[PDB]
């Protein structure tokens, strides 16, 4: 995890979301995420998209 | 980096992360005051 960041959460990040965030509906997640700075900017990116696409109010 | 493996992995997680929803991704969501964040409109920016 330095060429690419996230090759270790490529298994660990991808199985705990691929196992539900029911019993990974911890900050096990976060945890993960925090990993590949820009895989954690593209979530939070993407998240606040799929909101604005939902429920946008003004913006 | 050479965002080649590295691009194509973060693409496929940040698709997982983001798919539509997950039950408890609403909770990793406002722990990273995503809900606030929408009103912000930082969805539109570029950064």
């Amino acid at each position: 995890p330095n060429r690419s960041i996230s090759p270790s959460a490529l298994q660990d990040l991808l199985r705990t979301l691929k196992s539900p965030s029911s019993p990974q509906q911890q900050q096990q997640v976060l945890n993960i995420l925090k990993s590949n700075p820009q895989l954690m900017a593209a979530f939070i990116k993407q998240r606040t998209a799929k909101y604005v696409a939902n429920q946008p109010g003004m913006q | 980096e050479g965002q080649s493996d590295e691009r194509a992995l973060l693409d496929q997680l940040h698709t997982l992360l983001s798919n539509t929803d997950a039950t408890g991704l609403e909770e990793i969501d406002r722990a990273l005051g995503i809900p606030e964040l929408v009103n912000q409109g930082q969805a539109l920016e570029p950064k």
